[PDB]
């Protein structure tokens, strides 16, 4: 673990500020940059000092999430089971735009959601999937720009190389709870290990 | 125009020892203060050097111009710095550190393989008429003003805009 | 005494000697002046940067001579790159005011960075010494120091500032231990033309000191040039820097270091070329396999055209490494022209919609085309230039830079040239199929509150002055070689 | 082969074996031929570079005169040493007359030590 | 005499200002090793005049021009280092990786 | 001793005019430009051979002619005086071929000269060769 | 099998892009260490062998 | 020679406080206690050590020093070199001597200067 992140020095020191503007808050908090109707070339309003790009900033320092994508495997029940962790995602994150990949039968859930944006089908059971279909669905999650992407299902290295390959800044997913696991962390920001090889026995 | 031999030689060991000490307190001080002070004794050794091999204006102008920075540095080390921190002392070795240090040793091996392997007597001697100093100009000082004024004129301008816009750019990046 | 000999020699740089003296007036403006004034600063560094190039034109016809006392060369192939460190210089001072001027920071010191970094980029261009070799890019160097973190507040800004700073640090002085090398064991030798001599006559040519020269002199250019793993300066600098500053380091840092190394590796080091032509290929081929195949994979527009600027720089490496008989250093420039075009053009497009946007993500480009079809179809322009597709200059430059690689027989440098060119089209696409979503659930609120205005605007013209010349130099790619042949 | 001087002066002053008395006697000739073309330098007032030249020989001279012993016989092995010793002495004359320069008196010198090595190659044979 | 033994502590100094420039966490240490790596260069330098340059003193000049230039840089930072320690209160480089 | 394999053909042969500085030389063609000036750049292709007519340095193998300011002693004293002139010598002039016997005196001394890694490029008090051609005065653009 | 083949290849081109990406690590240090690894590596190549 | 001297000096000069230190050693006794090697803060128990972070306002005629250090060594050899040439070294550090002057004009106007 020291061999992965060389030059580590630690954590952040506990006075460190990271600057002033988009550092504390929410989303929906963020003043600048703000409209200038007096402008006659329609440029906004920006702080004094602060480069004109700013909305890179929030995902930077405040970890600010605006398009996630969750790869919720299983059917009708855990998909509806998955109706709190939506609303959290929405509540923690204001105007955040969340998307859902899932099969055909736990699509027709999200029906009867006021949260999610796009439902998009996807055989996630199959482990050697068409090469056409797998990369068209890997082009339009890197074409999407998901903030973060959570995973339900248990991630091999496939999995985990395939939440690797979407662009996304945090990487979130179930791993399985046995040896075949292995090197799957690397390629994930965040792994979770389940209590069974079933995540729906819980 | 030297020093006696064995005299000269034995002060070549002697900065030698005081510069690598220098360096090594340099790079292995956890306080900038302590690091800074180490610093000191690597320019007083290298200004030692220049005096011995004929250089007595570079000697000088290292001295001046390189104890203000350090002075500068100490200053700005303090003022941005927690506290005074004597606690410190040597901050600790990770692997991070035990890779470059292998690195490192592997550039200073290739190149001491070649400052060992070269013959560097031999360059002078085909050099003979770059050595003939013109007899009118017996002020060493008074021969490096003359080939700073005419040979190096653009050079000698250049550096002057540099100054002046690595002032304002110090003034202004570091005002409040 | 006369005055004479260096009044005659003054004349020579009579257009960095206007730069100067513009330098010097807008100061004193400045600090005399307690109001400021926009369309004073911005006539001041138009009228220094517009009368340089009246200056050196007129100095074309001159005959080639060496002044200062071997300091300064003036001849055919150095006045070509200072016209370009010129013209990016005046292209890229309407980029800078507006953008200095909307963050309400101090503009004057900003045009002072800008008007001595294209001083020292001018010099660096001839610099018949090795003294001068390292003043002229440390006029440059320092000043990109003190720009890129001119902004002074974000928290990106202090750490590209940081990395830049130690890189550059890093570098040019490496370069200079390889200077120091290389004088050393030459009989003390510092004129460009005047060390292969002194290498003879001190019978220290095939020395393994000079080795250590050419590989420390190379690693130090390809640090500022940015090819292959000495590349990672440059994307935290291009992410975290404002985009005019980073616009001007991506076109005036890349001629000025193309300049020095051509007149580095050919005057000084002809007699291992077969070192540096294997040390130029390896930079060259990692530059472009690195450089192509990481942009694909980038979330932010100024890095992915980071990624894209270190991809494109292998493809000018091969014109180095041709060398002079197959064309080479002609096709060096007639892409080197080109690639100013595409960058500017690009990096104005990226003014613009950050100014009137605020955002510097790709997936904010979505459904430009709907608000401002103008800019969308500019940049359009600028990006598919960019990727060497067929009726814009970046096409045409590349199989310029393509026939001399074949002609001189290097197969496999041509070969990862198109490769790496195939490479290069899905980022080029990506942000145009962004552009060109009609999807309004996918169109970010960035973009929906995005107001054009009935104003043209300087930038407009600046990259008006561009997009119509990446498409209309097409045609004239017969005009420009025929300047770039003559050169030797 | 070369047989010397073909390194850097410290790696051959402490990384290497040494000079066969048979090599010797050649670096006492190169060394004396060196010091006959030192004239036009001690003319030209040139102090640096005779002084390096003057260390550097002095240097080759203390090991090459100690190990050239062998071949000089019996009978002559004293007169030789004082030869030598004579040798040693006119070079430190020399050194103290390029260092603090003096012109008349590091010429001086310069003779002697001509006469002094012509005589050591005498006795060498 | 054993003038090429300055040239060894050159190449020493260089690669142990290599090293301070690599491990440090802190980036007026960085700007001490930068300093190291010139003086290594200079030293370089002024021991090749004083070898084959004599008259013409151009490593002299070159150093001063070295020294003049690593004092533009030591007055540039720390202002950056002052403009840092200004918005964020934190000085250790490894643990800005916002850029990445 | 270190002399790297270069395969050329001779020159024509002469009758060396000796000086009083003891360098020889012959004017195998006689050029009409402009004679070789003082603390000027010029371009020369040169063939140096050791005695016994073993070649250890051409221009030619480098590709181009070798540039060198000439008459202020920035080569050995032979060169200089061979192409520069002076001391019973006739300057150079452009498109000029001579030939050069420089002694070893005039040459690199009883000091041997590129001694590297265990062997030295010119061996100690070496007569030189030169096959010298006066391409021309340096200029910034070639045609 | 035959549709693999270049669907493979860009699947491939993504992976390998982002593994070049996500294995520096961003921080100055490592910039600077791998600087000096391949001079390093230069050195030992055209001077030692 | 004129520089051996310089070397004993120096050599000198740094000996004389290893004999003044040694001669205390030997001479002055050793008293040490705990209430001894407290610092001294004007009798009271001295708080936090030491340590006070001035203003960068008040510190910023250092980075204007350092630049000035430089543009005054440079200086000197002109001067050495002014009477061996004639106005043209006179010509050539009247842009020197201007451009000091401009900038400390500039740091004057800015209120580097102010305190
Ligand atoms: C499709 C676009 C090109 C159409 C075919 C090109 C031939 C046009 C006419 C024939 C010809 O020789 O033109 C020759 C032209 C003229 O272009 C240049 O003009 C110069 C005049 O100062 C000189 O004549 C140059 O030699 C000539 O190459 O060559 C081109 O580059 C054609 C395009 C001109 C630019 C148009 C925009
Ligand atoms: C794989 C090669 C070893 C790692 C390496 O060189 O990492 C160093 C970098 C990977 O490092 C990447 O570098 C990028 C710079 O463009 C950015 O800094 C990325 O954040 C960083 O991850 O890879 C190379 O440069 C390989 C050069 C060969
Ligand atoms: C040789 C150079 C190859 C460059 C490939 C780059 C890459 O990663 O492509 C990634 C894209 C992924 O499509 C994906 O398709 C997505 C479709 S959609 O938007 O999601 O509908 C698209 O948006 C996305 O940009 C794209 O990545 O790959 C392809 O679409 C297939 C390209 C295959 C090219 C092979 C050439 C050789 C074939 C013979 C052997
Ligand atoms: C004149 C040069 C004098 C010689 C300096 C070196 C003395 C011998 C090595 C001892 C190490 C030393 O001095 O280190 C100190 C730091 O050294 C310096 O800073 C001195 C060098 C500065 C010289 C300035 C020249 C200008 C403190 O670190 P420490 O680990 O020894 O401390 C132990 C404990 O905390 C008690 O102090
Ligand atoms: C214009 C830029 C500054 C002026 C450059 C040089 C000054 C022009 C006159 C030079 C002549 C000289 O030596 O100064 C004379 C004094 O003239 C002045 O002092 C006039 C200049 C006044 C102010 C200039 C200095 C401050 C700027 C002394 O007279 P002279 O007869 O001894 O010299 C004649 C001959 O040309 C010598 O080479
Ligand atoms: C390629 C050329 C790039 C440089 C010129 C870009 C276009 C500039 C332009 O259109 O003019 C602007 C600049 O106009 C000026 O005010 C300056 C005068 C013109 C400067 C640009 C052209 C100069 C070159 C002209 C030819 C040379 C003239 C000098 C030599 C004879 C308009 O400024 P404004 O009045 O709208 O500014 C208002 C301000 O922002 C409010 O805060
Ligand atoms: C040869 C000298 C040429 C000087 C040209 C300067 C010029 O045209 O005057 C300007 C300056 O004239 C003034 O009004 C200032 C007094 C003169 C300042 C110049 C002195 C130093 C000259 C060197 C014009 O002012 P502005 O209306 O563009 O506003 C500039 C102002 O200072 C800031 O807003
Ligand atoms: C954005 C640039 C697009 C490309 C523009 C191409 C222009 C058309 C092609 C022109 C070819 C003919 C020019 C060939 C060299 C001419 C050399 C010459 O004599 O130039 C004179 C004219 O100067 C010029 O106009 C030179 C500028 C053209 C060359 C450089 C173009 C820019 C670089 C392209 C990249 C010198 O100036 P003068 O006033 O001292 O001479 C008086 C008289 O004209 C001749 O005695
Ligand atoms: C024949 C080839 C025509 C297509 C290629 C081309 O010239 O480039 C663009 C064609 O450019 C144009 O649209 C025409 C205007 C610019 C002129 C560029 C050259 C046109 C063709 C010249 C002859 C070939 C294609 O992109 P676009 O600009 O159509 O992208 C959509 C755009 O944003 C819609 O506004
Ligand atoms: C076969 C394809 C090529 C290649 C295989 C191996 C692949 C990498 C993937 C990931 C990388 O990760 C390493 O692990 C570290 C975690 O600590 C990272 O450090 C982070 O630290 C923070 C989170 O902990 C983030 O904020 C930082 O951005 C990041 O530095 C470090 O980047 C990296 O060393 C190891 C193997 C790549 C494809």
């Amino acid at each position: 673990n020291p061999w992965l992140d060389l030059f580590y020095d630690g954590e952040d020191e506990p006075e460190t500020e990271y600057g002033s503007m988009f550092s504390d808050g929410k989303q929906d908090e963020d003043p600048y940059p703000r409209d200038n109707p007096e402008n006659p070339y329609g440029f906004l309003k920006f702080p004094q000092g602060y480069a004109v790009e700013m909305a890179s900033l929030g995902s930077k320092v405040r970890g600010d999430v605006r398009r996630c994508c969750c790869v919720v495997s299983g059917g009708v029940y855990d998909n509806l089971l998955f109706f709190p962790a939506i609303q959290l995602i929405k509540d923690r994150y204001p105007g955040v735009q969340i998307d859902i990949i899932t099969s055909a039968r736990g699509k027709q859930t999200y029906e009867m959601n006021k949260n999610v944006r796009w439902a998009t089908v996807y055989d996630l059971d199959d482990n050697f999937p068409d090469p056409a279909e797998y990369t068209d669905m890997l082009g339009l999650l890197k074409n999407r720009y998901y903030d973060m992407v959570l995973s339900t299902k248990l991630a091999g290295l496939g999995h985990a190389a395939f939440l690797f390959m979407t662009t996304a800044r945090d990487r979130v997913s179930y791993v399985y709870p046995n040896v075949n696991a292995a090197g799957a962390g690397l390629l994930l920001s965040e792994t979770f290990t389940p209590d069974s090889m079933n995540l729906s026995e819980g | 125009m030297d020093l006696p031999g064995p005299i000269h030689d034995f002060l070549l060991v002697f900065l030698g020892s005081g510069l690598i000490l220098g360096a090594l307190g340099v790079v292995l001080f956890t306080n900038p203060i302590f690091s800074a002070f180490s610093l000191g004794l690597v320019l007083v050794c290298i200004s030692l050097f220049y005096i011995l091999a004929n250089s007595h204006f570079v000697a000088s102008a290292q001295l001046l111009i390189y104890v203000g920075a350090i002075n500068v540095l100490i200053i700005f080390s303090v003022m941005f710095m927690s506290g005074p921190e004597y606690d410190k002392k040597f901050q600790l070795w990770t692997v991070g550190d035990g890779v470059t240090s292998l690195v490192c040793i592997s550039l200073f091996v290739s190149l001491i393989s070649t400052i060992l392997n070269t013959s560097w007597y031999g360059i002078i001697w085909t050099t003979k008429s770059n050595q003939i100093l013109e007899q009118d100009l017996i002020n060493a000082s008074q021969q490096i003003g003359i080939h700073l004024s005419t040979d190096f004129f653009l050079p000698f301008e250049l550096i002057s805009i540099i100054l002046l816009v690595s002032l304002i750019g110090a003034i202004a990046v570091a005002r409040q | 005494k006369a005055f004479h000999l260096l009044l005659f020699d003054g004349s020579l740089i009579f257009p960095e000697c206007i730069l100067i003296f513009g330098l010097i007036l807008l100061l004193m403006i400045d600090s005399t002046s307690d109001q400021k004034d926009i369309p004073w600063l911005y006539f001041i560094s138009s009228t220094s940067l517009v009368m340089s190039i009246t200056a050196l034109l007129f100095r074309w016809r001159e005959e080639p001579m060496i002044s200062f006392s071997g300091n300064f060369q003036t001849n055919n192939f150095n006045e070509i790159f200072q016209f370009l460190i010129l013209l990016c210089s005046t292209l890229c001072i309407p980029l800078s005011v507006e953008y200095i001027e909307c963050t309400e920071m101090a503009l004057t010191e900003f045009l002072l960075f800008i008007l001595t970094a294209t001083l020292g980029g001018m010099f660096l261009c001839g610099a018949n010494d090795l003294i001068t070799i390292f003043v002229a890019p440390e006029c440059f160097s320092l000043c990109s120091y003190l720009l890129s973190g001119y902004t002074k507040k974000d928290v990106r800004s202090n750490e590209a500032t940081t990395k830049y700073l130690l890189m550059g640090g890093a570098s040019s002085s490496i370069l200079v231990h390889g200077f120091s090398w290389l004088y050393g064991s030459s009989g003390g030798e510092i004129e460009l033309q005047e060390i292969v001599n002194g290498l003879i006559n001190t019978q220290m040519y095939n020395s393994p000191g000079i080795s250590i020269a050419l590989i420390f002199i190379t690693v130090g250019i390809g640090f500022k040039l940015s090819p292959a793993p000495s590349h990672q300066w440059t994307p935290d600098v291009y992410e975290g820097s404002p985009t005019p500053v980073v616009a001007f380091l991506s076109v005036t840092s890349k001629v000025a270091a193309s300049a020095s190394a051509t007149r580095i590796f050919d005057i000084p080091f002809y007699f291992s070329s077969n070192e540096w032509h294997l040390l130029l290929e390896i930079l060259a081929i990692l530059s472009m396999i690195l450089g192509n195949l990481i942009a694909i994979t980038q979330t932010s527009m100024k890095r992915m055209l980071a990624y894209s600027s270190i991809g494109q720089i292998g493809y000018v490496i091969i014109g180095i490494i041709v060398g002079d008989s197959n064309d080479g250093y002609a096709s060096m420039i007639t892409y080197m022209l080109f690639y100013i075009s595409m960058n500017l053009g690009t990096f104005a497009c990226i003014v613009l919609f950050g100014l009137r946007t605020g955002t510097d993500n790709i997936r904010d480009y979505a459904g430009l085309y709907t608000k401002d079809p103008f800019l969308a179809l500019s940049l359009a322009l600028c990006l598919l230039s960019l990727g060497g597709l067929p009726p814009l200059a970046g096409f045409f430059g590349k199989i310029y830079l393509f026939w001399c690689g074949w002609q001189a027989g290097l197969y496999f440098l041509v070969l990862i040239g198109l490769l790496t060119s195939v490479l290069s089209i899905y980022y080029y696409l990506k942000i145009i199929k962004l552009l060109m979503t009609g999807r309004n659930q996918e169109i970010t609120p960035h973009v929906r509150n995005y107001r054009r205005s009935p104003l043209r605007s300087k930038n407009s013209i600046e990259f008006s002055m561009i997009v119509c010349v990446i498409a209309s130099t097409i045609p004239g790619i017969s005009m420009n070689p025929i300047i770039t042949i003559a050169q030797d | 082969e070369f047989k010397w001087g073909t390194r850097s002066f410290i790696w051959e002053r402490f990384f290497e074996p040494g000079l066969s008395p048979e090599d010797a006697v050649s670096r006492i000739k190169n060394t004396a031929e060196g010091l006959h073309s030192l004239r036009h330098m001690l003319e030209t007032m040139s102090w640096r570079y005779v002084i390096f030249y003057i260390r550097l020989k002095q240097a080759y001279l203390k090991q090459d005169m100690k190990s050239a012993m062998i071949m000089v016989p019996e009978g002559r092995r004293d007169d030789y040493s004082n030869a030598a010793n004579e040798l040693v002495d006119n070079m430190a004359e020399f050194d103290y007359y390029v260092r603090t320069p003096k012109v008349y008196e590091s010429y001086v010198s310069y003779e002697k030590t001509l006469k002094s090595i012509d005589n050591l190659l005498g006795f060498l044979a | 005499m054993i003038l090429e033994h300055v040239l060894v502590l050159s190449a020493f100094l260089f690669s142990i200002g290599i090293y301070g420039l690599v491990t440090s966490r802190n980036l007026v240490r960085a700007l001490m090793c930068l300093e190291l790596i010139l003086n290594a260069v200079n030293l370089n330098f002024v021991t090749f005049s004083d070898f084959f340059d004599s008259r013409q003193l151009k490593g002299n000049i070159f150093s001063i021009f070295v020294i003049a230039i690593a004092a533009a840089e030591a007055a540039i930072g720390p202002a950056i280092v002052s403009s840092i320690y200004r918005n964020r209160k934190s000085i250790r480089i490894n643990q800005s990786n916002l850029l990445n | 001793l270190r002399v790297e394999y270069y395969a050329t053909t001779a020159e024509p042969s002469c009758e060396l005019n000796l000086v009083r500085s003891g360098l020889g030389y012959c004017d195998l063609v006689v050029g009409s430009g402009v004679p070789a000036p003082y603390n000027t750049l010029i371009n020369v292709h040169y063939t140096a051979r050791f005695s016994d007519e073993t070649v250890f340095d051409s221009s030619y193998k480098r590709g181009r002619p070798l540039t060198m300011r000439i008459g202020v002693g920035k080569v050995i004293k032979g060169l200089d005086q061979g192409i520069f002139g002076g001391d019973g010598v006739p300057p150079m002039q452009v498109g000029g071929k001579r030939k050069l016997r420089i002694p070893p005196h005039l040459g690199y001394g009883p000091e041997p000269a590129g001694c590297f890694s265990g062997d030295c490029n010119v061996p100690a008090n070496a007569t030189l060769l030169y096959d010298v051609t006066f391409m021309g005065v340096y200029s910034g653009n070639r045609a | 099998i035959i549709d693999g083949i270049p669907n493979g290849f860009g699947v491939t081109s993504f992976f390998v892009g982002e593994g070049i990406k996500y294995v520096g690590g961003g921080r100055i240090s490592s910039y600077l260490f791998w600087y000096l690894l391949y001079v390093s590596i230069f050195l030992f190549i055209f001077t030692f062998t | 020679y004129e520089y051996d001297i310089f070397w004993a000096f120096l050599i000198i000069s740094s000996v004389i406080p290893i004999l003044a230190f040694l001669f205390s050693g030997i001479l002055a006794p050793i008293s040490k206690g705990p209430e001894k090697l407290s610092s001294y803060e004007s009798g009271i128990e001295p708080m936090g050590d030491a340590w006070l972070q001035f203003r960068i306002r008040y510190y910023m005629f250092a980075l204007v020093f350092v630049v000035f250090d430089v543009e005054t060594v440079f200086l000197y050899p002109w001067a050495m070199s002014f009477d061996i040439l004639g106005v043209s070294v006179f010509i050539e550090a009247l842009i020197f001597v201007l451009i000091l002057i401009v900038g400390l004009v500039y740091a004057w106007r800015k209120g580097a200067l102010e305190w």
